[PDB]
């Protein structure tokens, strides 16, 4: 082993560091903004649906609940 | 006899209540439950005089009343 090989080892790493990490949590967020949307939007048909058909606005709800004649 | 249940049309009931003397309308008010919100609770009148002379009447929304029904 060279102080040289040593050196240079040490030179490839500061070089391999020093790379800039650009900002990423703008493309976390609108991916969750995305992902909330996407899951709230076919609750309009549920809601719309449901009000079509005379089923009253309080007694739609969320849930597993099996959904009955007047219950959704 | 009409020949159809009252509920026959799930949206609402259907009433005849006609005088001897001829007068009389024929009404379907609209039910909570089976139909819209903004129907619910209204009422289409086919009023008879004793004349002979039928007229409708709509408690609807001048907007989703249908033609030929006074609002």
């Amino acid at each position: 082993f060279t102080l040289i090989e040593l050196m240079i080892v040490v030179a490839i790493i500061g070089i391999l560091a020093a790379i800039a990490i650009p900002q990423y949590q703008n493309y976390v967020a609108r991916s969750e903004g995305a992902s909330a949307l996407a899951t709230i939007n076919p609750l309009k048909t549920t809601v719309e649906e449901s009000l079509s058909r005379g089923i009253a606005g309080s007694k739609i709800k969320i849930g597993t609940t099996a959904s009955t004649a007047t219950e959704t | 006899y009409v020949g159809v249940e009252p509920d026959a049309n799930k949206l609402g009931v259907i009433a005849v209540a006609i005088e001897d003397s001829g007068a009389g309308d024929i009404t379907f008010t609209f039910q909570t439950g089976t139909s819209s919100p903004k129907n619910a609770t209204k009422v289409i009148t086919l009023n008879r005089t004793a004349d002979g002379v039928w007229a409708c009447k709509s408690t609807q929304d001048p907007m989703f009343t249908p033609k030929g029904c006074d609002n």
